[PDB]
């Protein structure tokens, strides 16, 4: 349809050229394939599906920013719920042309249930869930077992316990805050929608192109001119046409397989930090790694990396050894 | 060597692999352990004994219903307290939910003999 | 016959958050997995002309 | 299991047989005309000048 809008004569000079439809669109489904792929790789890591706790309080904790929102239509939490808000007739003039689009196979509610299932398997046994069966663990020793693995005696948490939870929570507003009010914060996700949408329109454009022929619409050659004029006209316009799905098809492969290595950076991140605790450097955050949080997103995955960061420190005095008796 | 990184050499704790050729590609056969049976105890962050407070140095302190002990983090294999086990630092009035124990004393019954 | 649904995204599980509450594993299992990675294809070469 | 299961390789010969299509498709692109008279350039140079 893109190239022989319903143009009998087109069609038939279209079958004088080789395989060129079958192999545009062998292409654009194997991307397709891929990214339903790369959804379940990333999110779909841990099969089993816990609930959120009803218990709002784990040891001074909050998290409500994070866990999903009971009262509203799509169970969200307050920051996907701004992360949905701030990324984002046309489609219509696409799909008269050949032009569409296919739905995803899962829905965002099905990735909102994957990471609250993920979030709800942290927050009530560390990384146990994991690997392995779900071993309950209250909270504030979940945290000593994080700080024993950043070299800090557990001893710090507990005599700490009610600053570290009040830091933590301040934390959690602040990056909520943070998210509404920098209209860059989400521009990778953005960039993606942006590119996808000009390929497609720059096909469309190249509809109006003549490529030598006396116009760009079949209809006009065939009303005009007879069999043998009308055929060197539309064969002009037919090379153009290939030339430019062509060209479409080889970037959209492109940009589909860089698309998959943020994927499967993405999948590992979850993996290491969500399910674990990092010991990378600057992998999950700067500073030392504690635990991660995932939240949804259009067309990707938005990681919450909470880590420490020594704060005042002094000078001492310092020596190899002591020299006893 | 051993990885630590999670799910990176399968699922589970990784110990070792071992490779096997294939046409065109690699196949590894990964071996990692699982956790199996476990059981619900009851516990707490600290032990309570002569007015200081108690933290295990490598494992968790578990209460068997009338007594406490300590395990290592992955295995129950319960652990009398002692003075060797945990560490002292601070007192019993900053740890949240510390209870009241017995740390034994190793040195006393030599004092004694 | 061929038949349309909605599809599980997991088993249903739970785990009971509690205050003062802990597992701890009494027993393990030894357990080997599979992983495939390809690493080489085919060398072809064609000639032009 | 990996006797008993034949999907179990298919990482491996997805890549050989994604390779074998590309070439059997250059292979069947060859009886095309492209607007010529045949596909067969010994026919045409046989009959025309
Ligand atoms: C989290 O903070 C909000 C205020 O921003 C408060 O209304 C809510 O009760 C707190 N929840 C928990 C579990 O602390
Ligand atoms: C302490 O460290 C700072 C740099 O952070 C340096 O400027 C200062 O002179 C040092 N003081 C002493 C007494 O060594
Ligand atoms: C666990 O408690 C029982 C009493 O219910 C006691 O007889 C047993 O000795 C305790 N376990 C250990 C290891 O001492
Ligand atoms: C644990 O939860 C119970 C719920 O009844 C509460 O009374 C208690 O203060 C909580 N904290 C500790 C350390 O036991
Ligand atoms: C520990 O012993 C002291 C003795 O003065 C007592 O006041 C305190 O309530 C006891 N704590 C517990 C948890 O039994
Ligand atoms: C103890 O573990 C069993 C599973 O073996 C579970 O059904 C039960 O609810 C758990 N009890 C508590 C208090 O967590």
């Amino acid at each position: 349809m893109y190239i022989c809008g319903d143009s009998t004569e087109c069609s038939n000079l279209l079958l004088q050229y080789g395989s060129f439809c079958t192999q545009l669109n062998r292409a654009l489904t194997g991307i397709a394939v891929e990214q339903d792929k790369n959804t379940q790789e990333v999110f779909a890591q841990v099969k089993q599906i816990y609930k959120t706790p009803p218990i709002k309080d784990f040891g001074g904790f909050n998290f409500s920013q994070i866990l999903p929102d009971p009262s509203k239509p799509s169970k969200r939490s307050p920051i996907e719920d701004l992360l949905f808000n701030k990324v984002t007739d046309l489609i219509c003039a696409q799909k008269f042309n050949g032009l569409t689009v296919l739905p995803p196979l899962l829905t965002d509610e099905m990735i909102a249930q994957y990471t609250s299932a993920l979030l709800a398997g942290t927050i009530c046994s560390g990384w146990t869930f994991g690997a392995g069966p779900a071993l309950q663990i209250p909270f504030p020793m979940q945290m000593a077992y994080r700080f024993n693995g950043i070299g800090v005696t557990q001893n710090v948490l507990y005599e700490n316990q009610k600053l570290i939870a009040n830091q933590f929570n301040s934390a959690i507003g602040k990056i909520q805050d943070s998210l509404s009010s920098t209209p860059s914060a989400l521009g990778k996700l953005q960039d993606v929608v942006n590119q996808n949408a000009q390929a497609l329109n720059t096909l469309v454009k190249q509809l109006s192109s003549n490529f030598g022929a006396i116009s760009s619409v079949l209809n006009d050659i065939l009303s005009r001119l007879d069999p043998p004029e009308a055929e060197v006209q539309i064969d002009r316009l037919i090379t153009g046409r290939l030339q430019s799905l062509q060209t479409y098809v080889t970037q959209q492969l492109i940009r589909a397989a860089e698309i998959r290595a943020s994927a499967n950076l993405a999948a590992t991140k979850m993996s290491e930090c969500v399910l674990g605790q990092s010991k990378r450097v600057d992998f999950c955050g700067k500073g030392y790694h504690l635990m991660s949080f995932p939240q949804s997103a259009p067309h990707g995955v938005v990681f919450l990396h909470v880590t420490y960061v020594p704060a005042q420190e002094k000078n001492f005095t310092t020596a190899p050894a002591i020299c006893h008796d | 060597g051993q990885s630590k990184r999670v799910d990176f050499c399968g699922k589970g704790y990784h110990l070792m692999s071992f490779p096997q050729s294939a046409p065109h590609g690699v196949v590894f056969l990964h071996v990692t352990y699982v956790p199996a049976q476990e059981k619900n105890f009851t516990t707490a962050p600290a032990i309570c004994h002569d007015g200081k407070a108690h933290f295990p140095r490598e494992g968790v302190f578990v209460s068997n219903g009338t007594h406490w002990f300590v395990t290592q983090r992955n295995f129950y294999e319960p652990q009398i307290i002692t003075t060797d086990n945990t560490f002292v630092s601070g007192n019993c009035d900053v740890v949240i939910g510390i209870v009241n124990n017995t740390v034994y004393d190793p040195l006393q019954p030599e004092l004694d003999s | 016959s061929i038949i349309a649904y909605t599809m599980s995204l997991g088993a249903e599980n739970s785990c009971a958050y509690s205050n003062n509450s802990i597992a701890i594993p009494t027993n393990f299992t030894i357990s080997v997995t599979t992983e495939i990675l390809p690493v080489s294809m085919t060398k072809t070469s064609v000639d032009c002309t």
